[PDB]
RNA sequence: GACCCUGUUGAGCUUGACUCUAGUUUGACAUUGUGAAAAGACAUAGGAGGUGUAGAAUAGGUGGGAGCUUCGGCGCCAGUGAAAUACCACUACUCCUAUUGUUUUUUUACUUAUUCAAUGUGAAGACAUUGUCAGGUGGGGAGUUCCUUUAGUCCCUCGAAAUUUGAGGCUAGAGGAGAAAAGUUACCACAGGGAUAACUGGCUUGUGGCGGCCAAGCGUUCAUAGCGACGUCGCUGAUGUCGGCUCUUCCUAUCAUACCGAAGCAGAAUUCGGUAAGCGUUGGAUUGUUCACCCACUAAUAGGGAGUGAGCUGGACCGUCGUGAGACAGGUUA
């Protein structure tokens, strides 16, 4: 029965009663048991090529000749690279201190890609810790145009500061807000990205401590900040600009209250944004009803990632576009 | 900087003129090479800035952002030893 | 504990090397410029590039340590858990800095074998540890729990 | 013009490019003809003078 | 001390015996153009790492070698010997149909048997080495 | 958040003039009509573009971190130094140019300075002590640093000696992670 | 060498009041009209709608429920599912058609808004500029001397949520003369000062440390203020200025030769221990070195000493120019 398979994967996997529940309730049983592997196993460790400063297979031509194993991510995109075996420490490199790379994961790829940032924008990057996100909007944006990357700690903003020295990003103000308080104190942005703090379900095999410490408790806190995070991107971003305006919801999570009810309640909340197609090669629509709580029929443009359909971080893409 | 202006002023210029500018282009990519070889190469266009065409420095214009195309206007010019000079130029390219 | 762990498995250059290719470059030297810590010290990441103020500070490869034996007052258990950060040297603020274990040192330690459950249902992941002997004189680190 | 892939030895998107694309899209193509039909409208002024 | 070994232990290489080799390549170029690489004495980590750097990379690389060397990723070591016929089967399978392009050998018998014994030894294993290169 | 006075101005710009060559084409009006500039923050000096500048105003001064590139910091005693995070603004207009090979690149961003036996190229006619930009043999900008001897001195070096004092190379950033 | 301190420097941390405001910047509105082409939100009259999993099926949802009946097909009892189907009452949205309409915006058109120039009307153009509010910042200018934590009331608002939460308030303790510079560090570089002016000598050897249990005793009277042994339990190829050679004598911490005790010690070969220094105790290979292993000869190829053993063999002071950093057929000296 389920409830002996629900208290066997609490068992074996060291889940949490809570969570697996969860986990099992959104795959069905032959797809629960591919995502708990593929949990367990380590991802492929991926590298963005900086286009302000190389360009991929120059890149990969010189890390062959230190000793590294690569082959392209996919034909989904022409800049990232997968490293298979090293002989050199990637971290290590004359060309990764030159600012040619920047180890990324996959998954983190995906947001910089559904949106499409322009020459001589102005956009804001509502969480942008490690860098990864940011020094990829500089790259489409070659340098140009102004980026408000923001942090609400000090500790990872350094960390911040370095990629952006690092990869020559120079068109960036990095500043230490809260993302409620961004709308207040500047405004007015072309575009708009939000990587949202979430429960890390999609990202077990980095954070193996959410596999336990998660309750229903934190299931209520988190979405309350991230629909709070993500009114604060429609009134940051502009109806009317020259060039699109639009609207970046990101989460590494899996769990359907973290993301599909968030840009629901986005949804019901301004009548003036609207859902638009993402623009990513895979992927798989999101949720129209889940277990009585219907959602507009517009979320079915947006895309859900897991990790053993692709060897891709659990996420999920959501882009907006504004009216009035 | 000079190897895109000179393909530049040989489109709007008489046909003895455009044929000797196609003659010491020719020069450069035989001697220099790999240093000029990337702007005729779209895939290894840099992405650090944008091509300021009208610039009052050589080295504002960022020249290695942009792209040589003066070569599809030039195989259709009139003047055939104009037509040859690309011939022999993109020879040279190809033997990199 | 040891059944989780086998069940889990079923499932760059020293400080020392780097000071020799950076005397290449340099000249007669001021005499005992390198401070090598006979202290035995914890350091975590592999490779760091440390400030100037630390850089004559060597310590080498074979006086390192990552996991401690750690016993829990309550569970009168004793398990060799990993080494997270060492937070507090009592004799020698430097000592903190450096990661040098003496004892009476305050370690921060991964207690997720133990399975420790806190308030709200948590299991604990990093909790403090006294060191309790004197890593210099025994090569092993000794540590009981602050729970 | 920015997402076309030529090379020194492979020119297929370049031999293309807006094969499929007409006579009138471009901005120059566009107002010439408002003058072309100025030059007529001219014309049949001088005509009926 | 040795100048090559020096150099080998500050940045170069494992041992003295890939500046050999490099130098035997500078002396006639053959790793450059050719795509089959069969060692039948595995030098450790020194005849194979320039043989990874030079020749393209991993295209059909055979480390089989009597003595346990540690096993250099990116080519195919094995640690049996060469003289028995059913490694030279188990070389069979591993090249399919692909013979080699170029094949090596590394003569190092037990030296110290009033060099009469270790000469015929040598060239006893370098008979068997030219007995293996004929056959592929 | 403030731009620089008469008095730190010199000093910014002595440094950059050690360095660099064409010190007017930083301060020169681009196509759109903005500018490059100076702003200190929390003793740092940051070259950043003038409309960058403006619209950075509205964060406050406690709660800004970072700008456009940052070139050093103006120390207690009012000298000036300049880090690695500007090197890109060095090895635009780079006065004096250093090659070192492979087994030379890597020492130097361990923290070494370069060796006779490390160059792979020098440039001509260089005076004693002065700026010089530290790149590879594939034109890659690795860090900066003073020249110990002049180009002809140098030439007649034993191998084993310094013909470049490190300053800054490009692992700091491993140092900040 | 190393330890402590002072001065200068670097790296790092902290402080640098409050109120308006120049500058800079965000949002909303206004000048300001007349036409043309569209879009969205409000307005209806209609038509059509809902595939996560499992369920026979593609379940908008809510309330009654137990045949109006052309079918007794279909409801009821049966699952499976948060939710169950016959039948009639409700609005919540999504996709289309049309007109009996409001406004806001985009593109484009024309000058009356607006701007520039001239004197005793020409040009631009519904975009700028400008004006008013609401904000953000303000190391600049002018005046005067806010939040966090703690403990309580469960006394009050906003946001979310399938009935549970997050963000603030009240009481009074603690944290954060003023753009000149100041405070601070077992950290670094340089220069200087102080203290010590090498160390060990009835030294050393075969049996780890931590924690719990047990524990004869002792203690401030004694199995408890506490200290507390033996046990038991729980956790756990090095190397590389190092080598080689050296007579004689001594030590035993004995490899061999002598003699004993014990062992499934049948014999043979041995293993472990005891008394024993009388007598003996090599050479190869091994990246170059020591070895550890591996080979041959041999009865065997033991280890050490002659107060930190003993012999042959394979530098530190000023001066100049700098210092983000060294150089000097410069001087002097043991």
């Amino acid at each position: 029965y389920t409830n002996q398979l629900l208290k066997d994967i609490c068992a074996y996997y060291g889940y949490n009663e809570y969570l697996a529940e969860k986990l099992l309730n959104l795959f069905p049983p032959r797809e629960a048991f591919a995502f708990f592997e593929a949990n367990e196993t380590p991802r492929p460790v991926v590298i963005r090529t900086n286009t302000l400063r190389t360009h991929r297979r120059d890149l990969a031509q010189a890390l062959i000749n230190r000793g590294v194993t690569l082959e392209p991510v996919g034909k989904w995109s022409k800049v990232g690279l997968q490293v298979f075996d090293s002989k050199v420490p990637l971290g290590a490199t004359p060309e990764y201190l030159a600012g040619h790379y920047i180890l990324q994961a996959a998954s983190s790829f995906l947001p910089v890609m559904a949106l499409c940032p322009q020459e001589n924008e102005r956009c804001l990057d509502m969480a942008a810790a490690p860098g990864g996100k940011t020094t990829h909007m500089a790259a489409l944006m070659k340098n140009t145009g102004v980026i408000f990357a923001n942090d609400p700690s000090k500790s990872r903003a350094k960390g911040l500061i370095g990629n952006i020295h690092r990869l020559g990003v120079r068109n960036t103000i990095v500043c230490n807000y809260d993302a409620r308080e961004f709308p207040r104190v500047i405004g007015g942005f072309d575009r708009v990205l939000l990587d949202a703090p979430c429960s890390g379900t999609g990202v077990i095999c980095k954070d193996p401590s959410v596999k336990t410490n998660r309750d229903a408790k934190d299931f209520m806190q988190l979405p309350h900040t991230q629909k709070q995070l993500l009114l604060a991107a429609i009134d940051s971003c502009n109806h009317a600009s020259k060039t699109g305006g639009y609207i970046v919801y990101s989460t590494c999570s899996v769990c359907v209250e973290e993301n599909e009810e968030v840009v629901n309640y986005a949804l019901s909340r301004r009548p003036n944004v609207k859902l638009v197609e993402t623009g990513l090669p895979f992927g798989k629509e999101g949720f129209t009803s889940y277990m009585g709580k219907t959602f507009h029929p517009s979320l079915k443009l947006t895309r859900r990632f897991y990790p053993h359909l692709y060897n891709v971080d659990g996420f999920f893409v959501a882009k907006f576009k504004k009216i009035g | 900087a000079f190897c895109k202006q000179l393909m530049t002023l040989a489109l709007q210029v008489p046909e003895k003129s455009s044929q000797a500018i196609l003659g010491l282009l020719q020069d450069v990519v035989h001697t220099h090479g790999r240093k000029v070889a990337a702007l005729w190469n779209t895939e290894e266009r840099k992405g650090d800035g944008t091509y300021k065409p009208l610039s009052e420095t050589v080295e504002g214009s960022n020249p290695f952002t942009t792209t040589i195309w003066e070569g599809e206007l030039l195989r259709k010019h009139y003047c055939p030893k104009v037509r040859e000079g690309l011939k022999a130029m993109e020879k040279e390219l190809r033997s990199i | 504990i040891k059944n989780k762990r086998a069940e889990k498995a079923a499932r760059g250059i020293s400080e020392e090397e780097m000071f020799k290719v950076v005397k290449t470059g340099k000249k007669t030297h001021k005499k005992g410029w390198k401070r090598i810590v006979t202290k035995p010290t914890f350091v975590g990441p592999d490779f760091t590039r440390r400030p100037v103020k630390y850089e004559r500070f060597i310590r080498p490869m074979g006086l390192r340590y990552k996991k401690a034996n750690v016993t829990h007052p309550t569970l009168n258990v004793t398990v060799q858990l990993p080494i997270l950060s060492v937070k507090k040297n009592p004799s020698n603020p430097l000592y903190t800095q450096l990661g040098v274990l003496t004892k009476g040192t305050i370690i921060e330690v991964n207690v997720s074998d133990l399975g420790i459950v806190t308030a709200s249902g948590k299991i604990a992941w990093g909790r403090y540890a006294q060191i309790t002997n004197n890593p210099e004189n025994d090569g092993c680190v000794n540590a009981v729990l602050l729970v | 013009r920015a997402k076309v892939d030529f090379a020194p030895k492979d020119r297929a998107q370049v031999d293309a490019f807006l094969k499929d694309l007409e006579w009138e899209k471009t901005p120059l193509g566009a107002y010439v003809v408002a003058q072309r039909k100025l030059r007529e409208e001219r014309k049949r002024l001088m005509e009926e003078a | 001390l040795d100048k090559w070994y020096k150099l080998a232990k500050e940045k170069g290489y494992r041992a003295r015996a890939a500046f050999k080799l490099i130098q035997l390549n500078k002396k006639y170029g053959f790793l450059e153009k050719a795509k089959v690489v069969l060692d039948l004495c595995a030098a450790p980590g020194s005849w194979c790492q320039v043989c990874a750097e030079t020749m393209p990379k991993d295209s059909l690389i055979i480390g089989v070698d009597l003595a346990p060397i540690k096993p250099i990723p990116k080519v195919i070591t094995f640690q049996s010997d060469i003289t028995t016929e059913k490694c030279r089967a188990t070389i069979r399978s591993h090249l399919k149909t692909w013979k080699a392009d170029v094949v090596l050998h590394d003569g190092a018998p037990n030296v110290g048997t009033a060099w009469v014994q270790d000469s015929y030894n040598q060239a006893e294993l370098a008979l068997h080495s030219l007995k293996l290169a004929t056959e592929f | 958040m403030r731009p620089l006075t008469d008095q730190e101005m010199k000093i910014v710009l002595d440094k950059l003039a050690n360095y660099m060559t064409d010190l007017k084409s930083l301060i020169a009006p681009l196509e759109d009509g903005d500018r490059y500039v100076f702003r200190m923050q929390k003793d740092r000096v940051y070259y950043v573009k003038l409309s960058i500048a403006n619209i950075a105003t509205c964060v406050a001064r406690d709660k800004l971190l970072s700008l456009g590139t940052c070139l050093g910091k103006m120390t207690k005693s009012g000298k000036f130094r300049l880090h690695i995070t500007a090197l890109p603004i060095l090895a635009q207009n780079a006065r004096y140019k250093i090659w070192v090979k492979d087994n030379g690149a890597q020492p130097f961003l361990y923290g070494s300075n370069i060796v006779k036996a490390h160059v792979g190229r020098w440039t001509e006619d260089c005076p004693e002590h002065s700026g010089c930009v530290v790149y590879n043999m594939a034109d890659i900008p690795l860090g900066f640093g003073v020249t110990a001897r002049s180009t002809a001195e140098a030439r007649r070096l034993d191998p084993t000696g310094i013909v470049c004092f490190r300053q800054a190379d490009c692992g700091e950033y491993l140092r900040d992670e």
